[PDB]
RNA sequence: AGUAACUGACGCUGAGGAGCGAAAGCGUGGGGAGCGAACAGGAUUAGAUACCCUGGUAGUCCACGCCGUAAACGGUGGGUACUAGGUGUGGGUUUCCUUCCUUGGGAUCCGUGCCGUAGCUAACGCAUUAAGUACCCCGCCUGGGGAGUACGGCCGCAAGG
RNA sequence: CGGCCAACUACGUGCCAGCAGCCGCGGUAAUACGUAGGGUCCGAGCGUUGUCCGGAAUUACUGGGCGUAAAGAGCUCGUAGGUGGUUUGUCGCGUUGUUCGUGAAAACUCACAGCUUAACUGUGGGCGUGCGGGCGAUACGGGCAGACUAGAGUACUGCAG
């Protein structure tokens, strides 16, 4: 069943950006909306916003394409899930694509990027590897 | 900028497509509606493609480029070969040899056989040889210069090449990319889009609208030429 | 298979509200009148299968309601239970 | 100036009611040693015409290989073929370490250290198509910052900033050098 | 399938456990036209304890119990979300050329055939009814024989599993 | 000193006498057997033998598959366990948020220094990857303290099998 909605989001996202579409309709949560607002914020997407529907909140997110047509998004790959859930301390932040990807790490302050992680010494459980 | 215009465009029909059992759904994001069954190309952004287009093929006739003309349908054979000879550029218009583009060390040699034909024959010896090989010769020179007309005044390879029909026409196309050479090429309902390089969408199957079409290049082709 | 007459009178009867009828008091009293009228029947009719898997069924749909009722609320678990005189 | 090497040769055979014909296949490697890559699988009956055939397609057929100075920018999983060949960079000096086929294709590439490792199908043709799809799958600062819309400070490291910086002062004084 | 009145985290998969289950086989008591293991003859072959012909005993049928194995195959566990189409079939709601007859045209959900993109796969091939891209849990595999066998344990009256 | 694997020719017997870690080598003319030279490797050590890891992603958490190579149990119901469709509220028991507080010695890693340099050890750091209590946080990942419904079920009408 309907059992981990980021995973379900990520894999949407990703199979849109294979699918070559431009805009995804999801259920709308706060955990969803948040991970678009740190996609946004990082640049890999292009822009989010919500919507209504017939019964609760929505929200779409429009992918992003430049001139010469080739993806903006490489690949996605959730690392905690239910059951095996995977965390970081404040020295062992992962290292993603060589330090060219962005791991999304939940720390005190919320989910943050891993370079400014580091850049706090504030650590969590790691969300998605997106590169 | 353009130089044909709507009504003349809508009364060529250029904006038809073909049933529904062979659109493939690349052309989405092209076809506006569907009526009757029949799908319609979109004229805004077919105005823009051949704006590009025509952009792209004044850029290369004015730094000296050679395109080559492609189109085998037995609607079009008629169009392509005059306006071809009338503008003085190589062109392919009954039989495409396989990779003659991409092997072109071995269609060199059978080009310099048939101009040493051609000189022999016009020097005027046919009794010195028997008539069994007179009349294969007659025969060979009949196919070779049907099925070769452009290598003739080619010589020195294309740098574009310009095609009709490709799903038809896929040895081109492909050839073409297989060789990094830009294609330019009329998109159908049922053409896949990332075969051409700058598309321009229109009937293959109306001879109106490919008649048309093939003029507006061939006076963007002219319009280079006396831009040189 | 219940039919209209006693079907509404049973969910009326058992019924919260005269309007509620998705209640779980009126689902298990649906599904109790259900499991013992076809046990009557089954109790002629020995092999089949068939509707003996519908008693499975429905009877694992109806713990799967009882337990849900006994974590809302034991009170209205334990009144439901007793005025319908069962174990479990 | 062009690097050569030839990684395997077979005797291929083909039978007909006569009996056997035996054939011979070469798969060879160029590079420029700067970063150009070229791959050649050539057929024939005896060794020159294969390795010529082998050397035709491979200047056919080339690649070019986005470095960093003198490594790699990040590490590759290059899942391609039958083989997975893993591709990372290392400190300078390590060396380039990795098998036959990936050897001589990154010593023909030119890169000088390398950290990599074939995890199945140890087979030359199969090893040589996954790294080549692993160079392919290199993706480059500059251009990925370009993609997503943000300055290069804002993407890259402060430490590949230093390398990269190092690299170009170094390349601009061996064109001094070069030219004086 | 439609209206969506109501319940308001009740959902999923599920080790051990329990129930169903092709044909054949077994007990008891009946039935038994046709068919047909076994077994007799006739025929071929150097040879037939087979293929072929003539017969026909269990069984094949019924009721109650049993065994619980099949290339039990889609050789693919279930559930959920997403990802281009074309061509048939079945079931139901709607709307419009409207005769309002019409596989007329359109919208919608479920089931079931065929061909095909991108993608995956070593290949054949799959391709929204995925082997595509993922999430949750469960069983199974770690070179071929030995061997799915000996011993031990459990079930079965036994064959046996 | 056949290919793996840097190192070849002659002489002597030919399915014999023999080699050998995998493929595998002698049936009168062997770079694979024995002898000679010649060269290669190593060196006061040289090989054989046995145990252990790596390559073995060949037990795959990072990091494997189940159509045909090994594998989906015959299929369901379902107990214990594992996992949950929105947003409406505390305590902070899954958790990171900083600090003082342990981490014996020895070993490993960094720099220094002494035995003429060599093992050897001479001094001071550093290392000593875990766990104890006091002080400061609340985004995810659970119980607990209240409401709504996009999964699910019921309710009304029909439906084909
Ligand atoms: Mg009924
Ligand atoms: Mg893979
Ligand atoms: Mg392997
Ligand atoms: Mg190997
Ligand atoms: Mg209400
Ligand atoms: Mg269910
Ligand atoms: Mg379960
Ligand atoms: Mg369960
Ligand atoms: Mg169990
Ligand atoms: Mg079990
Ligand atoms: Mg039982
Ligand atoms: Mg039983
Ligand atoms: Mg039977
Ligand atoms: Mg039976
Ligand atoms: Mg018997
Ligand atoms: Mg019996
Ligand atoms: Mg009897
Ligand atoms: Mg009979
Ligand atoms: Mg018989
Ligand atoms: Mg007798
Ligand atoms: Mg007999
Ligand atoms: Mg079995
Ligand atoms: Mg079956
Ligand atoms: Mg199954
Ligand atoms: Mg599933
Ligand atoms: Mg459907
Ligand atoms: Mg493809
Ligand atoms: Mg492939
Ligand atoms: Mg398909
Ligand atoms: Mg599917
Ligand atoms: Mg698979
Ligand atoms: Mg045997
Ligand atoms: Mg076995
Ligand atoms: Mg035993
Ligand atoms: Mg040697
Ligand atoms: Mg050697
Ligand atoms: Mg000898
Ligand atoms: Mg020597
Ligand atoms: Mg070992
Ligand atoms: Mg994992
Ligand atoms: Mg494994
Ligand atoms: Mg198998
Ligand atoms: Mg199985
Ligand atoms: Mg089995
Ligand atoms: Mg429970
Ligand atoms: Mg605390
Ligand atoms: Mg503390
Ligand atoms: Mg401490
Ligand atoms: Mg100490
Ligand atoms: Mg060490
Ligand atoms: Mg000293
Ligand atoms: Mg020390
Ligand atoms: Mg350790
Ligand atoms: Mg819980
Ligand atoms: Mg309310
Ligand atoms: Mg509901
Ligand atoms: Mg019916």
């Amino acid at each position: 069943t309907m059992t981990d909605p980021i995973a379900d989001f990520l894999t949407r996202l990703r199979n849109a950006n294979s699918a070559y579409h431009d805009e995804v309709t999801l259920p709308h949560s706060k955990l969803k909306a948040n991970i678009a607002e740190i996609l946004k914020r990082e640049g890999y997407i292009s822009d989010y916003r919500t919507e209504d529907a017939r019964v609760g909140k929505s929200l779409v997110v429009q992918l992003k394409y430049g001139p010469s047509r080739e993806r903006s998004i490489a690949g996605l790959r959730r690392v905690s899930k239910p059951g095996l859930r995977v965390y970081a301390k404040s020295t062992n932040l992962p290292r993603v694509l060589g330090g060219l990807g962005v791991a999304i790490i939940s720390t005190s302050s919320g989910l943050l990027t891993d370079r400014q992680a580091a850049r706090q010494g504030v650590g969590g459980e790691v969300l998605a590897y997106v590169w | 900028m353009a130089v044909v215009t709507m009504k003349q465009l809508l009364d060529s029909g250029a904006h038809f497509g073909h049933q529904t059992r062979r659109w493939n759904p690349k052309m989405k994001r092209f076809i506006f509606t569907d009526r009757n069954g029949i799908y319609i190309i979109d004229l805004q952004q077919t105005l823009t493609y051949i704006d590009k287009a025509y952009e792209f093929v004044k850029e290369t006739v004015a730094h000296g480029g050679t395109v080559l003309f492609v189109g085998t349908k037995k609607q079009a054979q008629e169009s392509i070969a005059e306006e071809a000879t009338r503008v003085g550029m190589p062109y392919v218009n009954q039989r495409w040899l396989g990779g003659m583009l991409t092997n072109f060390s071995t269609v060199h040699k059978r080009l310099q056989r048939l101009k040493e034909l051609e000189a022999m024959e016009q020097t005027g010896g046919f009794e010195g040889r028997t008539k069994k090989e007179i009349l294969m010769l007659t025969r060979e020179k009949n196919k070779l210069e049907r099925s070769l007309g452009g290598i003739r005044d080619m010589q020195k390879v294309p740098s574009a090449v310009w095609v009709v029909d490709t799903n038809k026409e896929h040895i081109a196309v492909g050839e073409a990319r297989k060789l990094g050479i830009p294609v330019i090429a009329i998109l159908d309902t049922n053409c896949d889009p990332d075969v051409v390089d700058y598309p321009i969408p229109g009937n293959d199957d109306a001879i109106r609208s490919a008649a048309l079409l093939t003029k507006v290049i061939a006076s963007a082709v002219a319009e280079g030429l006396q831009a040189r | 298979a219940l039919t209209a007459e006693q079907k509404k009178e049973i969910l009326g009867q058992y019924g919260l509200h005269d309007t509620d009828t998705g209640s779980p008091e009126a689902q298990v009293a649906l599904l109790t009148k259900r499991i013992q009228d076809l046990t009557e029947h089954l109790k002629v009719h020995k092999h089949d299968h068939h509707s003996r898997r519908g008693l499975l069924l429905l009877v694992g749909r109806r713990r799967r309601l009882l337990k849900y009722v006994a974590q809302v609320d034991v009170a209205r678990y334990r009144s439901l239970i007793e005025r319908l005189g069962l174990r479990r | 100036n062009y690097i050569e090497r030839v990684v395997s040769i077979n005797r291929v055979s083909k039978v007909v009611k006569g009996g056997r014909r035996f054939s011979f296949t070469a798969l060879v490697i160029v590079g420029d040693g700067k970063g150009m890559v070229g791959v050649g699988y050539g057929k024939a009956k005896e060794v020159p015409a294969a390795i010529a055939k082998g050397v035709e397609e491979a200047r056919k057929n080339f690649f070019r290989v986005p470095l960093i100075g003198s490594t790699i920018t990040h590490p590759v999983q290059g899942e391609a073929a039958a083989g997975v060949v893993m591709l990372r960079p290392a400190s300078p000096g390590t060396g380039v370490i990795a098998g036959g086929a990936a050897r001589a294709v990154l010593e023909c590439a030119g890169v000088h250290d390398i950290l990599a490792k074939s995890l199945g199908s140890d087979n030359a043709i199969n090893v040589v198509h996954a790294t080549v799809a692993a160079l392919k799958l290199l993706q480059r600062p500059e251009e990925v910052a370009a993609r997503r819309g943000l300055p290069i400070e804002d993407v890259a490291p402060a430490g590949m900033l230093k390398a990269r910086r190092e690299s170009e002062a170094l390349a601009a004084a061996a064109a001094r050098e070069g030219s004086a």
